[PDB]
């Protein structure tokens, strides 16, 4: 059963295969709503699928696992560990049981994770510079979308180096907010145009009749969550209707005490009122003859960050504007994106804000929807740098995956004993990274493997190879020879995330192994 | 697996085939039949493919590239549909050789690269050399005209054409803003130019034969609610306790409804306009009065009239305000199309019109309705955009012609994918020939003769079978069909190939 | 109920019954401050439920 339950992650390896790299192949899912959606990151489309089968399962927690606490690693958690059970293989025909195929790979674990903090070759200093963040964002940008790499690059690093903050040598206070950063795409246009702006970005129209305010700076903003109406009383005050007398009081009596409201209000210098609910249509007609732009947003999330932004707090009441609790703002205006005239949010070198938005264009909205998935996956890969060894860094595009290789066979020859067998065969198990790349940028596999391990094989006067160490697995598609070094476009994965698939691909793996019966019964 | 791909194509074959009787204006046209039973026959490939709602989704991505080439351009729906799949029926037998579909997919944005710039090359920049303002418009409006019944009858319908495109603003331009109403009956050629719209003279109520044909200045007035006391259709239930009341409640009534009939007779408005039937009450008052009102006017009709006169529409006839009113400068009801038709003339301010056609059946006209607006797409482009280059072919052929060229400069399997793709740009200056009736094998042939010669501009004639240059038949295109055909047709295409699992869930 | 003229007048009303619990609230505080007050190493943990 062991072995017919690896063929059966062996459709879903396979699956896969075509999914990491820049060159791998998107799949289409199409929902039982009538939704027709591709998307390259197959962490998403295991949600979408209904998983069964309990080898299956395995792999599928495994990769909820790699989405929590990083945003990289989705499809090498999943190729790692199906090759290690396509490698068990030849253990369990050969008669070898699977409880010692498990302890070889414990004590291969514990020799591979000590050796990457030996094989780390620079370090981030979290200088939060824009050349310094162009270094880790790029290479998480690839193996997604292809073509904006280099497009992509200079828009995301402006962005989070303006919600990160100028500290030093201080990890007490916690900071990078996942919903800090948001995404929003414009149909039209192209990403030639998008830019970088510090503030929250809006879809919704200027109702009011005031389009833009005026250029001076710190703007105040009242956020009330009150919708606009006459005030009432919190103990019942219902309003009841009995003759035609009293129907004109109420329109005669809601003109005076709406308008004296909104007169208290914007004489406290206000210029800016936020409704967080509907908007009653006497109240706005009195605040736009004062100048008042008239702001409603519907939406709860979006009033939480705005707090830690302008400064203004969401009001439960109507009628009390309190100065202290005001915000300030340089400049709200109302810009064109894309065809459609929205209000904006943004400041200028003043009250840091620890909240971005990024501004997409796009003739095309399917592509154009991956790279808002790309973008939130490289975001998540800033969470990659932190204080308890989050800088540190390794050669990818399969420089460390061989190089390893041969460190691990090293190893086996020194421990005696039936545990060669299970460490010969964990490092073999590392050649489907380089064979992935290789096969699915359409080069020959039999021509790209030996060129690898000629140039990770040198003969030195020393112990430690010291020329070069940055050899890895490159994409071509030149005319005739020749490749690249990791160094000359610094595409590389972070240790965070490599250290953090393989320990639990590792365990993973080993689980599928540890049930050779199912048994199933009403509950 | 490799099945799944080479499955996905053979899908896009029967949609593309389908297609491909459809280029070209003397194609073929589909049939479709749509769910609500209703039958529409037309040879523009944007509203076709948009009928046919193919589950399968590969197909959807054709759909996307056409929806970005009518709004973008609007011209050439059909040609990027059948370029966006030539290249995966041609790379069938290489995925069978061994070579990965990514090298073909990559192959193709390098021969883009060399097509951009060539694109620059061919973009001849003319405005007003060797030609001028009527000359442009009219030589350029019998071509799209030549191939048809019109062609003898052309001559008064470039006029109209002409006039058409200058009543509007020319660094703007939308070809939804003139209007077509088919008109059964009557000569071809007996048709007129409106400035304004017209009506469909739906009105089968007596006191019909009483009214002047011509107005000075009348006041157009737009009412929302319908005014009437005794329909056609319904009754009124006036139950009281007094005898002497019934009358009362009756004549309440004709006050209620006389009340808003005498405020419109205070503003004196000539013209009512009401997407609501009016009563004969109504209709019997206003002949005393000189007051002209039209019932059931169409939603689309009464929207082009706010852009008309300027003017709105209220819904009583109580706060109706001033500038809501407005005043054309002729208002005639003629005989022309066998009925009397009420029409709009002399709207300065009008940012529409309305171009009326004649004919013995309403399908022949449809067949000039959809080849007016070729005309009017070409002259659409030529404004905005300067660049033009010579179509019908002649671009096609140039472009295949210098990539294969390249491909003897470029070592490695880039020459046998550019070479395939530009032998698959032939499938355009084909299909025109097979569509048409002309032998692909001899025209196709002969054609290559003379193009390697060193002259670029040379077309295919539409009129007689021959080899010529389009330059002379007046055959022009934008620059920007050919920029967004080769960049719609080599997404769609990396797209499809670019999937190798067809997953569906249900439920 | 609580009936209010103007808006100030209001939060008069609603600190007057939250007095009760401000009230309550004093002798809390000022119970830290009273024991070992000025002494290092104390704190004070709310566990109302």
């Amino acid at each position: 059963q062991i072995i017919k339950s690896i063929a059966a992650i062996r459709e879903l390896h396979q699956m896969c295969l075509t999914s990491m790299g820049p060159c791998g192949r998107n799949k289409i899912i199409v929902n039982h709503l009538g939704k027709i959606i591709i998307t390259n990151d197959a962490a998403t489309m295991l949600r979408e699928l209904d998983i069964v089968h309990p080898a299956v399962k395995v792999l599928v927690m495994a990769t909820e696992q790699q989405k929590i606490d990083m945003g990289d690693g989705t499809n090498l958690v999943m190729i790692l560990a199906g090759e290690l059970l396509n490698v068990s293989e030849k253990l369990i025909s050969m008669g070898l049981s699977a409880v010692e195929i498990i302890q070889g790979y414990n004590m291969a674990r514990k020799f591979t994770l000590k050796e990457l903090d030996e094989m780390v070759v620079g370090e981030i200093t979290d200088k939060n510079d824009k050349n310094e963040l162009l270094k880790m964002i790029k290479p998480v940008i690839s193996s997604k979308k292809y073509g904006s790499e280099d497009i992509l690059s200079e828009l995301v690093s402006e962005a989070v180096s303006h919600v990160l903050p100028v500290a030093q040598q201080a990890g007490e206070i916690p900071y990078f907010n996942v919903d800090s950063i948001r995404v929003v795409k414009i149909m039209g246009g192209s990403l030639s145009n998008s830019t970088v702006i510090k503030g929250m970005v809006f879809n919704r129209e200027p109702e009011g009749h005031v389009k833009s305010l005026s250029e001076d700076k710190k703007h105040k903003v009242a956020v009330f969550t009150c919708p606009l109406d006459i005030a009432n009383t919190e103990t019942k005050g219902t309003v009841l209707l009995h003759n035609a007398q009293e129907m004109l009081d109420f329109s005669k009596g809601e003109e005076k005490q709406i308008d004296a409201m909104m007169k208290e209000i914007a004489d406290m210098g206000v210029e800016c009122i936020v409704a967080g609910a509907g908007v009653g249509e006497l109240a706005l007609h009195y605040l736009n003859r004062y100048g008042i732009l008239v702001l409603k947003v519907p939406s709860k999330f979006e009033l939480r960050r705005l707090c830690r932004v302008c400064g203004a707090t969401p009001l439960p009441r109507l009628g009390a504007p309190t100065p202290e609790e005001l915000g300030l703002v340089e400049t709200v205006k109302t810009m064109e994106i894309g065809g459609d005239r929205v209000t904006v949010f943004k400041q200028e070198q003043g009250e840091i804000s620890r909240t971005s938005t990024i501004i997409l264009r796009g003739a095309t909205q399917n592509n154009l929807d991956d790279i808002e998935r790309a973008i939130d996956d490289g975001v998540a890969a800033v969470k990659g740098l932190m204080k308890p060894s989050g800088g540190k860094l390794l050669p990818g595009a399969g420089a460390t995956e061989i190089e390893l290789i041969s460190r691990i066979t090293k190893y086996g020859e020194r421990t005696p004993g039936l545990l060669q067998l299970a460490i010969k065969q964990f490092a073999v198990a590392f050649e489907v990274v380089p064979r992935t790349l290789a096969e699915t940028a359409g080069l020959d596999v039999n021509e790209v493997l030996p060129n690898l391990y000629a140039a990770h094989n040198v003969t030195e006067p020393g112990a430690v190879k010291t020329d070069h160490l940055y050899k890895g697995v490159d994409i071509d598609g030149e005319s005739d020879e020749g490749v690249k070094d990791i160094r000359e476009e610094n595409i590389y994965d972070m240790l965070a995330t490599k250290k953090f698939a393989i320990n639990v691909a590792t365990e993973a793996a080993t689980t599928v192994l540890s049930i050779d019966q199912i048994i199933m019964a009403k509950k | 697996g490799k099945g799944q791909i080479i499955s996905n194509i053979n899908a896009c074959v029967a949609v593309q085939e389908a297609l491909k009787p459809t280029l070209g204006p003397l194609g073929s046209d589909i049939l479709i039949v749509t769910s609500n039973q209703k039958t529409t026959i037309s040879n523009d490939g944007a509203t076709i493919l948009k009928l046919l709602d193919v589950v399968h989704p590969a197909a959807k991505t054709l759909v996307d590239i056409s929806r970005a080439q009518d709004a973008e351009v609007g011209d050439g729906t059909t040609s990027v549909t059948i370029l966006a799949g030539e290249l995966m029926k041609e790379a069938k037998p290489f995925l069978e050789e061994g070579i990965s579909s990514h090298l073909i997919m990559k192959g193709y944005r390098k021969a883009v690269s060399l097509a951009v710039e060539k694109i620059n090359e061919l973009a001849v920049d003319i405005t007003s050399e060797k030609s001028s303002g009527r000359e442009l418009l009219e030589r350029c409006a019998r071509t799209a005209m030549s191939s048809k019944l019109i062609h003898n009858n052309a001559d008064f319908f470039v006029k109209m054409c002409v006039d058409a495109v200058l009543s509007l603003d020319r660094n703007d331009l939308d070809d939804k803003l003139i209007g077509i109403k088919k008109i059964p009956g009557g000569a071809m050629e007996e048709s007129l130019f409106i400035n304004g719209v017209a009506f469909k003279k739906t009105f089968s109520y007596a006191g019909f034969e009483q009214q002047p044909k011509k107005f000075n200045n009348p006041k157009i007035l737009s009412l929302n609610v319908e005014l009437e006391l005794k329909a056609e259709k319904d009754n009124a239930e006036v139950r009281v306790e007094h005898v002497e009341d019934y009358q009362a409640i009756v004549d309440a009534e004709w006050q209620l409804i006389f009340e808003k009939l005498r405020q419109v007779e205070e503003t004196g408005a000539n013209i009512v306009l009401s997407k609501l039937p009016i009563g004969d009450l109504a209709t019997q008052f206003f002949a005393d009065r000189n007051i002209f009102c039209a019932g059931r006017v169409s939603a689309d009709d009464m929207n082009r009239v706010i852009q008309a006169v300027g003017g709105s529409i209220q819904s009583t006839t109580s706060d109706i305000k001033p500038e809501h009113l407005g005043t054309c400068a002729l208002f005639e009801e003629m005989q022309i199309g066998s009925e009397r038709y009420n029409l709009f003339q002399g709207c300065p301010q009008a940012k529409t019109c309305t171009l009326l056609l004649r004919g013995g059946a309403e399908q022949v006209i449809a067949e000039v309705e959809r080849s007016l607006h070729d005309a009017i797409m070409i002259v659409k482009r030529a404004l905005q955009n300067k660049l033009i280059v010579a179509g019908g072919g002649a671009t096609e052929m140039e472009v295949s012609k210098c990539l294969r060229d390249y491909s003897k400069t470029i070592a490695g399997k880039q020459q046998m994918i550019i070479n395939a793709f530009a032998k698959a740009l032939e499938v355009i200056p084909r299909q025109l020939c097979e569509n048409a009736g002309f032998d692909a094998i001899e025209i196709l042939n002969k054609l290559r003769l003379a193009h390697s010669k060193g002259e670029k501009w040379y077309g295919v004639v539409f009129e007689t079978e021959n080899i010529g240059d389009n330059f002379a038949k007046f055959v022009w295109e934008p620059a920007l069909v050919k920029i967004n055909a080769l960049n719609s047709a080599t997404e769609a295409t990396n797209l499809i190939l670019s999937v190798d699992e067809t997953i569906t869930n249900k439920g | 109920g609580f009936f209010y003229s103007s808006a100030d007048q209001r939060d008069k009303l609603a600190a007057s019954e939250r007095k009760f619990v401000d009230a309550k609230l004093k002798k809390i505080i000022d119970l830290k401050n009273e024991v070992c007050g000025m002494d290092p190493d104390k704190g004070f943990v709310i566990i109302n439920q």
